[PDB]
């Protein structure tokens, strides 16, 4: 099951729901008046997060959920110095 | 600075922030340390408990001859690498065990076997916020001159190391 | 053994994963369950090249160390009209703002 | 970047805060957009968080006084509650919702330990509960006392009162304080009191064997409702305190008059009725100590009565002797299983009583 995360500039991002939920903020937004039907597709809209930031955020969710040191590949999540402050704001907001 | 109670403080503290990095692997056995690093690249290390009474932390790192283990000694209120290791650096004594690891990681990453300290093995996926921090601390050391909220600048102040 | 993809279309991006040995067809079945569209109405591109339904994702260039979670491999997706497929058109993400002099 | 402060956003934000408080439909885009605004205001505005706390404090007060009016506008006690429970249902529900968007406010000054959620409940206590609470309680107990006399009402009325006492307690190191000292205690007393007169009356009108049938169906319903009305989600074991009460009222004070029918029922092998008696006397401390005697005393008694009465044949054969003891052991173990459900304590009872009969039926004896 997936959820749709839309950026400020109209970009939709579809990620596994359990992955997207590593964020408390998102869980909160999908509750209360943000609650969704039982079989309706979940969709959240961020108004202050651009696509080049929100896409990286989604990458983080996967990076996290599949984190493993016992692999033939040693985990790593490099961030471009030109999108960190904008990503720091996004992470402080999503809380993760 | 050299004092019985002052050294116990400096330690207890530097040992506190150590568990705030993610490279502390608790009571990881030696074989397990070998498993993790066995195939890792030269310079990949991690910190764990020493089954010895004179020192508290051990550094497991991958070298030319494979994974190795070596102390992190504390005396006269300063943290230094193992005695055995022939060290050639402008600085050999630090206050925080984390300050030590950082300095060397910057130098090394940038007499038989060679010894490097480059990539620490994180016990679990760090927070995105922290990775951003680590990323920013690598770019500059002048935080406040940035276009960030006065509070996030505070978050970047609670950890100044590049790893 | 796992390749981390990033399938894209008109301002639509799907972050998902499959086996380096699974086939291109199976990937379309994944896209099917996500965008409710049959495999015969799909066109998967990679570096602007139509992917063969029989080749494994590995035989196409996706590998365990080139398709990592931190940076997924891009896969182009073009749908079908009533007869002819649309042209593979992917929207670019917003550009990253200039780097503050301090961080250079 | 163009600075956006409190005064810049609050005007677009506030309208939603009001809708949330009043439980008026808010669109998902507004829900989301709010989280974003709260966050922005907090990190970008120097005094941003501090103000949002003030603004909320105010707007929460207004709504409450609006509800205060709507509630207190009733003189009649039955309507004062009915009106409270309605305004409560809403507000209490919105307490788990309104705080959500302001979690960044917490870290600058969890949804349960929420400053906002706290400020919500507290402001509601000072304006509506703290005063008309007592009137609600005694008004709620009435509804319960009614249900016991066959009058069914909107159960959500006494519950709303419970939820109020449980959730609206300003005690820093004890949250069920006013729940125990007030609501619980009230429920316990109106209960014990109810039976202190209700029980004895049914005992003198029906049989002591009919009463056990009653004191049982009672303990059953009193425990079923005590589960919906008293606190259970939290850990207090209040439901237990109520039962100990019903048991000390419906059974402990009637044990001697109950156990007086023990030896009689055990003789007519009234397993059905003894099963019932065991079920109850098992709840009271030292409750079955006397049944364990009235049994091993009946065995010894009835056992040697079976032997001596049949001695005419038993004395001639060593096997007609054993058969008699066997017929008995099988007969008593029969009782024990059927009536006393083979309780390990009742088996020990038999095993000791029977083992006694064996050494008292001894007919033959030779010596040097």
């Amino acid at each position: 099951m997936y959820v749709k995360l839309i950026s400020s500039d109209g970009h939709e991002f579809i990620v596994k729901r359990e992955h997207a939920l590593t964020s408390g903020t998102i869980k909160a937004m999908l509750s209360g008046p943000g609650q969704f039907a039982e079989n309706e597709t979940n969709e959240v809209n961020f108004r202050e997060i651009p696509s080049h930031v929100l896409s990286k955020v989604c990458m983080y969710f996967t990076y996290k959920v599949r984190y493993t040191n016992s692999s033939t590949e040693i985990p790593e999540f490099p961030i471009a110095p030109e999108i960190p402050l904008e990503l720091l704001m996004a992470a402080n907001f999503l809380d993760c | 600075h050299m004092d019985p109670e002052f050294q116990a403080a400096r330690l207890a503290k530097a040992l506190r922030e150590l568990g705030q990095t993610g490279w502390y692997w608790g009571s990881m056995t030696v074989n397990e340390a070998k498993e993790k690093l066995k195939e890792a690249p030269e310079g990949t290390f991690l910190i764990r408990d020493s089954s010895h009474s004179d020192y508290l932390l051990t550094i497991s790192v991958k070298t030319s001859a494979g994974p190795t283990n070596l102390r992190i000694e504390y005396q006269d209120g300063k943290f230094r690498l193992d005695s055995i290791i022939c060290v050639k650096s402008k600085l050999k004594q630090f206050d925080s065990v984390v300050h030590l690891i950082d300095y060397y990681v910057q130098m090394c990453k940038d007499g038989t076997v060679h010894l490097y300290l480059t990539k620490p093995l994180y016990t679990s996926a760090p927070s995105l916020q922290h990775l951003c921090r680590l990323t920013i601390n690598k770019c500059t050391g002048a935080i406040w001159g940035l276009p960030l909220p006065t509070r996030l600048k505070d978050y970047l102040e609670e950890y100044k190391f590049q790893v | 053994m796992d390749v981390f993809l990033m399938i894209r279309r008109h301002k639509t991006t799907i972050f998902t994963d499959a086996k380096e040995s699974s086939t291109v067809f199976e990937l379309k079945r994944i896209v099917e369950g996500i965008l409710k569209r049959p495999p015969e109405e799909q066109r998967l591109y990679k570096d602007d090249q139509l992917l063969d339904d029989g080749k494994t994702l590995g035989e196409c260039g996706f590998t365990s160390q080139t398709a990592r979670p931190q940076a997924p491999a891009t896969v182009g997706l073009a749908f079908r009209a009533d007869d002819t497929f649309e042209a593979l058109r992917i929207e670019p993400f917003s550009s990253p703002p200039e780097l503050p002099d301090v961080m250079k | 970047k163009g600075s956006l402060q409190f005064e810049d956003k609050w005007d677009f934000m506030r309208p939603i805060v009001l809708k949330l408080l009043r439980q008026e439909s808010v669109t998902k885009q507004q829900w989301f957009d709010l989280f974003s605004d709260v966050h922005a205001v907090c990190l970008w505005d120097d005094k941003g968080p501090a103000k949002i706390h003030q603004a909320l404090k105010e707007d929460i007060l207004e709504f409450i006084k609006q509800a205060q009016a709507r509630v207190l506008s009733h003189q009649d006690d039955t309507a004062l509650l009915k009106a409270y429970i309605v305004e409560w249902r809403k507000f209490f529900t919105q307490c788990d919702i309104l705080p959500k968007p302001f979690c960044q406010l917490e870290i600058t000054l969890n949804v349960e330990d929420s400053i906002v959620r706290k400020l919500m409940l507290d402001t509601w206590n000072e304006s509506i509960f703290s005063n008309i609470k007592n009137r609600l309680q005694d008004s709620a107990m009435k509804l319960v006392h009614a249900e016991r006399l066959g009058e069914a009402f909107d159960s959500q009325l006494v519950i709303g009162v419970r939820e109020s006492y449980v959730n609206l307690c300003s005690n820093p190191e004890d949250k069920l304080q006013i729940y125990r000292d007030n609501f619980e205690k009230a429920y316990l007393d109106s209960t014990e009191r109810f039976y202190r007169t209700q029980a004895p009356s049914y005992l003198q009108q029906n049989g002591v064997q009919n009463y056990m049938k009653y004191a049982d169906a009672k303990l059953k319903e009193e425990e079923k409702r005590a589960l919906r009305y008293l606190e259970t989600r939290r850990e207090c074991n209040s439901v237990e305190a109520l039962m100990e009460c019903c048991v000390n009222a419906l059974v402990t004070s009637f044990k001697e008059t109950i156990l007086a029918e023990c030896q009689g029922m055990i003789k007519r092998n009234e397993t059905e009725k003894l099963h019932l008696m065991f079920s109850l006397m098992d709840k009271v401390p030292n409750g079955i100590e006397p049944m364990l005697k009235d049994l091993e005393e009946h065995i010894i008694s009835a056992g040697l009565a079976d032997m001596v009465a049949a001695a005419e044949t038993i004395t001639t054969d060593s096997e007609k002797y054993r058969e008699q003891l066997d017929t008995l052991f099988n007969r008593f173990s029969k009782l024990v299983k059927e009536a006393f459900q083979d309780d390990p304590r009742f088996l020990t009872a038999r095993d000791k009583a029977y083992k006694a009969v064996v050494n008292d039926a001894t007919i033959f004896k030779l010596e040097v």
